[PDB]
């Protein structure tokens, strides 16, 4: 690594394949309660407008 | 009558205020008093009609 005119630096890192470990962590997804749609008519609509 | 009869609709009305803030400086009461009157109605139906 230090071989070439300004030495870099070492990493290492595993192939897809194996790692075989690192930290896993469960991660539970939470969003809030009632997600829900409304279909609003359009008040006024015409021939030249919506509203 | 050539009109008889008519029908009438609305859609949502808007209404419209206008909130002014004031200046950090000029300081504004705590309490204050503003002069509000009261109007009032009273009919009362006579006859015979007159013609």
């Amino acid at each position: 690594m230090s071989n070439s005119a300004i030495p870099l630096n070492v990493v290492a890192v595993q192939e897809p394949r194996l790692e075989l470990n690192n930290e896993r962590t469960w991660v539970v997804v939470k969003g809030g309660q009632q997600v829900t749609y409304y279909p609003f008519p359009s008040t006024s609509f015409s021939s030249n407008q919506f509203n | 009558s050539t009109i008889g009869s008519m029908n009438i609709s609305f859609q949502q009305p808007s209404m419209y205020l206008g909130f002014v803030t004031p200046r950090l400086n000029i300081p504004i009461p705590p309490r204050i008093t503003y002069p509000y009157f009261k109007l009032s109605r009273y009919t009362t139906q006579f006859q015979n009609t007159l013609a």
